[PDB]
This record gives structure tokens, sequence and C-alpha cells, in this order.
């Protein structure tokens, strides 16, 4: 049980990773619209 | 017709043609600031197009 945690840990972090990559890319996107608007 | 009918109504019809048809138009200003902002409609353009290229690049999921 604490290998699994371990790897969904693992999982976790890189979720976490790819969440806050997506969100800063879709605010740029978002200021960049709003600013070429 | 005087170097030696209504032509002067239909020329006033045609000069009221001409105006309806300018007026028509919807450009009031002069078109400076139309080409103004046909640039920066241009700018925008190719700004959205540079921001959906660069979309399509950063593919790095899994």
């Amino acid at each position: 049980n604490h290998e699994a945690a371990t790897c969904l840990e693992d999982v976790v972090y890189r979720g976490d990773m790819l969440l806050e990559k997506i969100q800063s890319a879709l605010a740029d996107i978002a200021q960049s619209q709003l600013k070429t608007r | 017709m005087d170097k030696d009918q209504d032509l002067n109504a239909l020329k006033t019809k045609f000069q009221e043609l001409r105006k309806l048809i300018g007026t028509m138009p919807g450009i009031h200003v002069s078109p400076e600031q139309q080409q103004q902002q046909l640039h920066s409609l241009r700018e925008q353009v190719r700004t959205k197009n540079e921001l959906l290229q660069k979309y399509k690049s950063l593919c790095m999921f899994e």
C-alpha cells in the first residue's frame, strides 16, 4: 500500500505540473487575445 | 448642345442617386481612421494566427 501510494503521489505530482502548465498556457492565450483585441 | 430637353432634371437625379449611394456605403469619416483600424485588425489577425500556430507546436503531453 505504501508503494502504491508513492506511485499515486508521483502520478499526482506529474498531473499537477501538467495542470499548472495548462493553466499558464490558458492565461497566456487569454492575455494575448485581450491585448490583441 | 449650346455650341451654336430635361437634361438638368436627369443630372439632378443622377447626383441624388450618387449621393444616396455614397451615404449608403457607411464610411462618413475620412479613410485615414478606416485604414488605421484595418491595419490594427490585420495586426490582431496576425497575432491570432501566430498564437494558433504556437499552440500546435508545444505538444509534450502523454
